[PDB]
This record gives structure tokens, sequence and C-alpha cells, in this order.
């Protein structure tokens, strides 16, 4: 896979794809 | 965190993926 440049909503589309239905935790200040 | 290094700098899926359930 290739590295990434993702801001805003795009990170979260990019989460979803990468978890699917096991889910994932969006978390910025983290 | 994983939010600001994705979008100030780069990040691979596979670091994606420890944010995963
Ligand atoms: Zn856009």
């Amino acid at each position: 896979f290739v590295n990434q440049h993702l801001c805003g909503s795009h990170l979260v589309e990019a989460l979803y794809l990468v978890c699917g239905e096991r889910g994932f935790f969006y978390t910025p200040k983290t | 965190x994983i939010v600001e290094q994705c979008c100030a700098s780069i990040c691979s899926l596979y670091q994606l993926e420890n944010y995963c359930n």
C-alpha cells in the first residue's frame, strides 16, 4: 500500500475502508 | 495523534489499522 495524506473527512473514509465491520475510533486530539 | 499526523504529515494504512475496534 502507498503512504497517505488525509485531512478532514478523507481520514474517516480511509478508516472506514481499513477497518470495515471491525469498526474504528476517530480520535483527533489523541 | 493519528488524525494530526495523517494531515500535517503522512501516515500508512498499517498505522490506521491500530484504530480499528
Ligand atoms: Zn476533499
